[PDB]
């Protein structure tokens, strides 16, 4: 009764009312690419790779925060979408650092692979780009924040489910920065899972620097043991060493989240 | 429940194609070890026949049964016209193969395999 | 009846004889299997690549274009013009390759040693084609899906020139060793003779049908990159035996020559693989400045690019037949399967048919007029 | 189009006979094989005199390995593993960490010699012309374990050839 | 090239051809083993505007087999019949 | 009259059309023993209808092998008897009679 | 378009008329028929069909496919029947190629179709070796490819890439033996599908 | 070097009777030839 | 002619396994969980079948990982877990079966960002 | 930078040695330990700090495309210096 109807490349699908765009497309199948948003965290739509078009509507709107209205057609593969895709991946591509075989995330990047399928196959810009210098936030997150795209997921993960009002943006514009200001360590029972989420290679996990590259690990499903509350994990290994572990996502236990002694 | 068969109907039509099969194998171990000259007895040879077709005594569907009888008869085949060589006939008996552990106690000592 | 157990790799003949007579031939093969389809399904698309120089081995590029037009047409891409008639010269150049191993090793099989120095010299003159494009004289690996590796250096057209210029007269220094000669011909003539409507139902192809004077090659049928631009005749058989096809692979010399001026005059300018960065890796001054060709070579080099799902038979006229590949594709990056069409395993498989009322001694002939590598026939 | 190549009616007439049968009794076609036989004994052979002459071969030959340097001695390599990634044979093993200055550097890299294909898929791998395939193919050994060779090997043959190998990239980087 | 001129006569006749025109051994005619640097052309996708990758991405234009028919007038052939090759005006028979 | 079909075992065939009006008739004759609503009588029908009317309106047999493409005139004849031979194979086979058996769901289903 | 494959409608739709054509004279036997984007025609059949397509496909005037290109098989565990069996046919009269597809599984025997194709007789040894498919009335059927006494087939995909064993010569008893295989590297498994679907066109259904 | 011989006989090496300690004057080996004069011998390059 | 046949299926004795590697594994059937470093959902789509893991151990020569466990790459896909459970059981496997985790779904809203007396209200953006 | 262990084997600069009491170094007896003597975090520590007088800098290794892919390095941080993760130059704002 509640439900109403909306379509999806054509295809029909009931949502309950307050389904994003996004959300309506994970209900067939159709994952929409993202940065900013996750759905653990709150939205943002900053990041704009979201962006989708709406049969008969001459603006894209942002799938991830938009509400789906009813009688709605969502083309997630229309010229439009694709172009809008292009676009917005053309521009986070433009300062990004050529670190790829320097940094860590190489391998098993958001970036990377939503380049590879959904952004161009070459460059058009032919100016110099932007480098910002690295913060220390402890121990345990290296950052290099060159690589940073500025989605704030690592912000609303510390301020929202660490409870920690540390993260933040200062400056404007294209010199806006993440960081502390002031010299200042992320020390958190939480603060490892800010690797995991940031989509690039900006903050990256210490000790596992250099070690290893995601193709060339196994996954082994285990269960963590460092307390009680039995957090679900991977193990990576490789050649018969553990390099790493993970979490594993499980909505009645840890959902997606470790601490940084499991980690 | 209703297949295709590939030579029996039923299990006593193809336990006459084992026993035919065995009897085959039994006769042909004393030409075998004379043409590969092979150091072991004839009754070896037989022992042998019989233990490979031991471990199979537990089939209960007739198409298993003529699959093995089938490839059974390959492998007589391939004795008989002396396409194997003499290293495949001895490959049966595994004599370099040390005796593995198989009590829990000397399993423990060895290593972490079950 | 005697029993021989034993009578390009290595083969076991487990034959019957009657006397003289060949009265059964029962090849017994695998001698060099080394189980390259299972293989290819632990590589990537271009990790596959070089499986196919290791196949047919006299026929190193051939192999590579079969398997890059597969993947190619799996792909929905294309290769660019002037890496399409890069493809068909090097592709004419592997002909004369492997004819040059096939007519002279034949003749070296029965006795007749000489030519095979005289034309592995002019192998080795080929060799160096190869080398100089790839930087290997056999395994180029540089035919792939997408095009070629590199371009042309400087002063190779020349060089091809050159020899295409004296080769023709190589070729009639072997025929005058061969051709008339008496004893050439007592070998040869009417030894193996094949129907041509037994040669189409055994699976036969390449010399081994248009000996027997079927009209069919699929450079001229079922043409692929340029060959529809170039002009040639196919030679036929009248005879079906192995002097008529001794005397087309002789002939197919020739117009491999005919081909090869034309692709050296009618060589285009511009990219030798195709302009997009998903499927050939960007050139390595984009790859070291532009942030997109550096995320697409680090992706193009550890997973490798995607195939749409699908499943094709890709074939073409190799020197030694028709090679084909089956090649599934499951949607990823590593084909879910690929089976190798040798043209030498059908004409293997029939050699017992074509051997039956001669002598030991023509068994030796069949094998030779039917031109067969075992790594092709095992894989 | 085609063309037969064995398809040809031999004349009848008396002239064209005698023809064939003094080429039958006077073995006319086999002394015209001894004509060419005997010319090439006659003309140069074809043959060099190796160690002291040497085939001659291209600046893009793939021979044996070896890891590069910058100018300043710094090793090209950073532990990328794209090498590793898209060796065909599995030849290539890499470790790596942080060095004691910070720097992302291997602390292992065998090539095994007697895996690998000599492909050169490595060094178009390779974003910073670290590995390459050198010159040399003139390194056979007396036992298998010389050729599994570890990073120590491999630096030494940097240094080793690298006078040979930077003019050899030289000669051929416009066309990669 | 460095045989003497009866030698030479030697092996023409008895080759029956001219073998100083078409000598199997290398010499001056060769490319020069070192050469300029080639400067290479850039392919087409290589534009500044114009150039969406959407409407150049060979894959994604890619679709699954049209089913036919599946188990959920006049006749016809394959293709239409071969044509009969023609015999070479270049030289009919060897 | 040539002297060679060209194909090896491919005899030349001193009386092509008598030939092939015997062979073409003898194969409707084996077509009417299959039911009338069966597709392969009606489509092997059809296809032997308009070759045996092109060789009775064509005494040429040079002009009558570029009416019919089918390559040599031996060759027509060849696929003649190849048809007459399947012809009552599919009387045995009745390959018109439904389905024998669907597959299981997913038989045909890739990627899967 | 430089960079993209060209359609070819007139092959699509000739192919397309034919496999209508071929469904509507063995509706006995054919269970699917498709026509790829490359223009490349599928029969897809049931396993007793075997025979009776082949031998109308090689000799049906219209049809003519007298040539095996290949014949082969496909392993698809999740399948209750996992083996494809796939037949690639050519005409030469119509210049055309065709793939006939059925299926089997363990223990069901295939029809030998070296009746109709002589060339069969080694792709069906072939198969029989590499994935363990029974074919019915074949003159031979036997091992082409494995060593004497190998054991399992090892294009099956549950088939280890190393296999079980490995040879090597012994002096004690002065032949080649065979013994379990150990690796001194093991093989490297690499994960390398990205988990950004690349090809919607190819999108199954949740 | 001698350019009036064909093409592969137009550059030799006459090796050292004696190299690193080792006496050379019978046993030479092709690996003695050192890089920088390995590209001209093998016609890697023109200019020596 | 069809006949009759009322036995499970089993194809132990007809595979050529080791009888070591048939009933000493334990294989494992699940759909492997995302990897968290990635928001892409694509690898969790099918189901997997894998064995437990045995001994590696550092080469003499060269420290490499050596390996006596010829299953140990072994690694099949499935399109159900039916499918899965069908395979192990004809093959003789043991295993255990995992039923797949979904994510549940969530309820979003942009608005909630600047609740007027909720605790959802950010204090950055 | 090489230095020999109490037992006179070389270290390599991945500080690799074997032990006191480790067989595997027999394998050197009668042979050798191959180790590469020019320690690459020697070499590049030589280098000097290169002085420029911009926040931002550029490094492509040297050689144009024969170097590394081109990196930014930010010099605002007055305490050190900004070192390029490819080849190690280190750079410095005047
Ligand atoms: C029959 C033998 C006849 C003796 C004469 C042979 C001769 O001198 O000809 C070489 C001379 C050079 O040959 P080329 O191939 O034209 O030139 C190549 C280069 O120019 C060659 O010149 P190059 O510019 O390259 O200069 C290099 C070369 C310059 O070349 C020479 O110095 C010539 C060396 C040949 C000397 C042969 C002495 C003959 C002794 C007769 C006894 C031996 C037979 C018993 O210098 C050397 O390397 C000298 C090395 C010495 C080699 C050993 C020669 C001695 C052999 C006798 C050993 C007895 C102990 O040929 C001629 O001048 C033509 C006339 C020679 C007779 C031809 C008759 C052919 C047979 C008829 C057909 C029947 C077939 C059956
Ligand atoms: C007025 C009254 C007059 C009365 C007297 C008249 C007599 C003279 C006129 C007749 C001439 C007789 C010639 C005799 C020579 C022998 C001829 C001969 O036997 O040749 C035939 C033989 C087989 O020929 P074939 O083509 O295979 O088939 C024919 C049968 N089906 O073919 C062969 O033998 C081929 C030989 C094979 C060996 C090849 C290797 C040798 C090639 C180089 C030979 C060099 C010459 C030898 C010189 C020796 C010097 C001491
Ligand atoms: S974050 Fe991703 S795109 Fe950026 S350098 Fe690292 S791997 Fe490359
Ligand atoms: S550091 Fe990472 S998570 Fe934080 S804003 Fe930058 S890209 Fe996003
Ligand atoms: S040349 Fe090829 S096989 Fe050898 S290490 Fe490099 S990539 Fe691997
Ligand atoms: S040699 Fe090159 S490709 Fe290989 S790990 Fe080092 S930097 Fe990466
Ligand atoms: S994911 Fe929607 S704007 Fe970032
Ligand atoms: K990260
Ligand atoms: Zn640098």
């Amino acid at each position: 009764s509640n439900l109403i109807e909306v379509f999806v490349d054509g295809q029909s699908v009931m949502v309950e009312p307050g389904t994003t765009v996004l959300q309506a497309c994970e209900k067939v199948g159709m994952q929409i690419p993202r940065f900013c948003y996750h759905e653990r965290l709150s939205v943002a739509g900053n990041c704009r790779m979201c962006l989708v078009e709406i049969e008969k509507a001459p603006k894209v709107v942002a799938a991830c925060a938009m509400p789906v209205m009813k009688g709605w057609n969502i083309l997630t593969n229309s010229e439009k979408t694709k172009k809008a895709r292009e676009g917005v991946m053309e521009f986070l591509l433009a300062n990004h650092p050529l670190d790829c075989p320097i940094c860590d995330q190489g391998g098993e990047c958001d970036l990377q692979d939503q380049s590879m399928m959904f952004g161009s196959d070459r460059s058009r810009f032919l100016e110099g780009k932007r480098a910002v210098e690295d913060k220390n936030i402890g121990p345990l997150v290296k950052t290099i924040m060159t690589r940073c795209i500025q989605c704030t997921r690592c912000i609303r993960f510390a301020s929202e489910i660490a409870g920690v009002d540390d993260l933040g943006t200062t400056g404007r514009g294209n010199d806006m920065q993440v960081g502390t200001y002031i010299e200042k360590m992320f020390m958190s029972e939480l603060s490892g899972n800010i690797i995991d989420i940031c989509p690039v290679g900006a903050l990256t996990s210490k000790p596992y620097a250099f070690t290893a590259r995601p193709w060339e690990t196994r996954k082994t499903e285990s269960i963590d043991v460092m307390d009680a509350v039995g957090s679900n994990i991977v193990v990576s290994t490789r050649t018969g060493e553990v390099m790493r572990i993970l979490p594993r996502m499980h909505e009645d236990i840890n959902e997606e989240w470790i601490s940084d002694k499991t980690r | 429940t209703s297949v295709k068969p590939i030579f029996s109907r039923d299990m006593n039509e193809a336990k006459r194609r084992v026993r035919e099969l065995y009897r085959a194998w039994y006769r042909e171990v004393p030409n075998t070890v004379h043409l590969f000259q092979l150091d072991i007895s004839v009754k070896q040879g037989r022992d042998k026949v019989r233990e490979m077709f031991k471990k199979n005594a537990h089939i209960t569907d007739p198409r298993v049964v003529d699959l093995l009888v089938i490839k059974g008869k390959m492998e007589l085949e391939e004795t008989i016209k002396v396409w194997k060589q003499r290293t495949h006939v001895m490959r049966f008996f595994h004599e370099t193969e040390a005796p593995r552990p198989k009590d829990f106690l000397s399993k423990f000592y060895v290593g972490h395999d079950p | 009846n005697l029993t021989l157990n034993f009578g390009h790799g290595v083969l076991r003949l487990v034959m019957e004889l009657s006397g003289e007579m060949v009265r059964k031939c029962d090849p017994h093969i695998g001698l060099l299997h080394r189980g390259t389809e299972k293989l290819i399904e632990y590589k990537t698309y271009l990790q596959a690549l070089p499986y196919f120089d290791r196949l047919d081995y006299v026929s190193m590029m051939c192999n590579e274009q079969a398997y890059s037009l597969a993947v190619e047409k799996l792909l929905n891409i294309r290769p660019p013009p002037r890496a399409q008639w890069i493809r068909v010269l090097f592709g004419e150049i592997t002909r004369l390759l492997n004819h040059i191993m096939a007519v002279t090793t034949h003749a070296l099989d029965i006795g007749a040693m000489t030519p095979f120095f005289w034309m592995f010299e002019e192998r080795e003159k080929m060799f160096e084609f190869y080398e100089r494009v790839s930087g290997a004289r056999m395994h180029a690996a540089y035919v792939r899906p997408g095009g070629v590796h590199q371009d042309l250096p400087l002063g190779l057209m020349d060089d091809i020139y050159e020899f295409s210029k004296n080769f023709s007269l190589r070729i009639d220094e072997l025929e005058e060793m061969l051709t008339n000669n008496r004893i050439w011909r007592n070998r040869t003539v009417d030894i193996g003779i094949v129907t041509a409507e037994d040669a189409l139902n055994y699976g036969f192809s390449g010399v081994m049908l248009r000996g027997s004077g079927i009209q069919w090659d699929l450079r001229k049928t079922q043409p692929y990159d340029v060959y529809d631009q170039v002009e040639f005749d196919v030679p036929i058989g009248s005879r079906g035996d192995c002097y008529d096809r001794y005397l087309c692979r002789v002939e197919e010399m020739r117009q491999s020559i005919r081909i090869i001026s034309q692709c050296l005059n009618k060589m285009p300018p511009g990219e030798i693989k195709v302009d997009d960065a998903k499927v050939s890796p960007p050139k390595r001054a984009e790859m070291k400045t532009s942030m997109e060709s550096l995320i697409h070579h680090f992706k193009l080099y550890t997973e490798g690019y995607q195939v749409p799902p699908g499943a094709t038979y890709t074939a073409i006229e190799a020197p030694k037949g028709e090679f084909g590949v089956y090649l599934v594709s499951d949607g990823s990056s590593r084909p879910y399967r690929c089976k190798i069409k040798a043209p030498g395993f059908a004409h293997l498989a029939g050699l017992d048919k074509m051997s039956k009322g001669h002598m030991l001694a023509d068994v030796v002939a069949i094998i030779g007029t039917q031109d067969i590598v075992f790594g092709e026939v095992d894989r | 189009t085609y063309k037969y190549v064995n398809l040809r009616e031999p004349s009848m007439d008396m002239k064209s006979v005698t023809d064939r049968a003094a080429q039958t009794l006077l073995w006319t076609e086999l002394i015209r094989g001894l004509g060419m036989t005997l010319s090439y004994l006659f003309r140069e052979p074809a043959t060099i005199n190796y160690p002291f002459e040497k085939g001659p071969l291209s600046p893009r030959f793939r021979g044996e390995h070896a890891l590069r340097r910058y100018p300043s001695g710094e090793e090209r390599c950073i532990a990328c593993k794209l090498c590793e990634a898209v060796c065909p044979a599995q030849a290539i093993t890499i470790e790596a960490e942080p060095r004691a200055d910070g720097s992302r550097r291997t602390t292992r890299y065998d090539i095994d010699m007697t895996k690998c294909i000599y492909c050169g898929f490595c060094q178009e791998a390779c974003p910073v012309d670290a590995i390459v395939e050198g010159p040399n193919f003139e390194f056979s050994t007396e036992t298998h374990e010389e050729l599994l060779y570890n990073k120590e090997k491999l630096l030494n043959n940097g240094d080793k050839w690298e006078a040979e190998i930077a003019a050899n990239i030289q000669a051929d980087y416009l066309y990669r | 090239a460095s045989a003497t001129r009866f030698i030479q006569w030697l092996r023409n006749w008895a080759s029956g051809r001219d073998l100083q025109a078409k000598l199997q051994l290398r010499y001056q005619e060769i490319s020069k083993r070192t050469q300029p640097p080639p400067k290479l052309p850039v392919g087409p996708s290589h534009k500044l505007s114009n150039n969406y990758y959407c409407t150049r991405d060979g894959r994604r234009e890619a679709m699954p087999p049209s089913i036919v028919m599946s188990s959920q007038k006049k006749a016809v052939s394959p293709a239409p019949p071969i044509k009969r090759w023609e015999l070479s005006q270049d030289e009919p028979y060897l | 009259l040539k002297k060679t079909t060209g194909l090896v075992g491919l005899a030349v065939c001193e009386t092509p059309h008598e030939r092939l009006k015997i062979l073409y008739t003898k194969i409707l004759d084996v077509l009417g023993h299959i039911p009338k609503n069966a597709a392969y009588r009606k489509y092997t029908e059809q296809i032997t209808n308009e070759k045996l009317s092109m060789v009775k309106a064509e005494p040429d047999v040079k002009k009558l092998e570029e009416r019919l493409q089918g390559g040599q005139i031996e060759e027509v004849i060849l696929q003649a008897e190849n048809e007459l031979s399947l012809a009552r194979k599919m009387i045995q086979w009745k390959p018109w009679e439904p389905l024998v058996e669907e597959p299981p769901a997913s038989q045909w289903k890739w990627p899967i | 378009r430089p960079t993209v494959r060209p359609r070819n409608d007139v092959a699509h739709k000739q192919l397309s008329a034919f496999g209508e054509y071929v469904a509507e004279i063995l509706p006995k036997y054919v269970q699917q028929v498709q026509v790829s984007c490359f223009n490349e025609l599928e029969i897809c059949i049931h396993p007793d069909g075997v025979i009776p397509v082949l031998t109308f496909l090689r000799d049906h005037s219209n049809a003519q496919f007298k040539s095996l290109a290949d014949l082969t098989a496909v392993d698809i565990p999740t399948r209750q029947n996992r083996f494809e069996i796939v037949y690639n046919l050519l005409s030469l009269r119509f210049n055309s190629r065709i793939r006939v597809k059925t299926y089997t599984d363990e223990l069901t025997p295939i029809e030998s179709s070296v009746p109709v194709y002589k060339a069969a007789n080694w792709y069906e040894r072939e198969i029989w070796d590499m994935f363990g498919v029974f074919f019915a009335n074949h003159p031979d059927l036997r091992r082409i490819l494995t060593d004497y006494g190998f054991e399992g087939h090892p294009f099956r995909k549950d088939f280890p890439l190393s296999g079980y064993v490995e040879l090597r010569y012994d002096d004690e008893v002065k032949r080649v033996v065979a013994e379990p295989v150990e690796l001194a590297q093991e093989f490297r498994k690499f994960d390398l599908n990205s988990p950004w679907e690349a090809f919607p066109a190819y999108r199954q259904p949740p | 070097e001698d350019n009036k011989q064909f093409f592969g006989r137009h550059r030799w090496v006459i090796y050292t009777t004696e190299m690193n300690g080792k006496n050379t004057f019978w046993d030479v080996d092709g690996s003695m030839v050192p890089p920088e004069w390995h590209r001209w011998l093998h016609c890697m390059t023109d200019d020596p | 002619q069809l006949i009759t046949v009322d036995e499970k299926l089993d194809i132990t004795t007809i595979t050529g396994v080791p009888e070591e590697h048939i009933k000493t594994r334990k294989a494992r059937i699940f759909v492997p969980a995302r990897n968290n470093m990635q928001s892409g959902v694509n690898n969790t789509k099918k189901w997997k079948m894998e064995f437990d893991t045995r001994e590696r151990w550092e080469n003499p020569l060269m420290g490499w990982a050596s390996t006596a466990d010829p299953l140990s790459n072994l690694v099949l896909t499935f399109s159900t877990k039916e499918d899965a459970v069908a395979f192990a059981e004809k093959n003789g496997w043991s295993y255990d079966v995992e039923e797949r985790k979904v994510p549940k779904p969530k309820s979003k809203s942009y608005g909630a960002n600047f609740s007027w007396n909720k605790r959802t209200r950010v204090s950055t953006k | 930078g090489v230095r020999t262990s109490p037992t006179g084997e070389k270290v390599t600069h991945t500080g690799q040695v074997y032990d006191d009491g480790d067989y595997r170094k027999v394998r050197f007896v009668g042979r050798q330990k191959e180790v590469n003597e020019n320690f690459a975090i020697d070499l590049i520590a030589e280098q000097p700090v290169s002085q420029v007088g911009s926040r931002v800098i550029s490094c492509d290794g040297g050689g144009g495309a024969l170097g590394h892919p081109r990196v930014y390095i930010n010099l605002d941080k007055e305490t050190k210096t900004g070192t390029c993760g490819y080849c190690g130059l280190q750079f410095r704002q005047q």
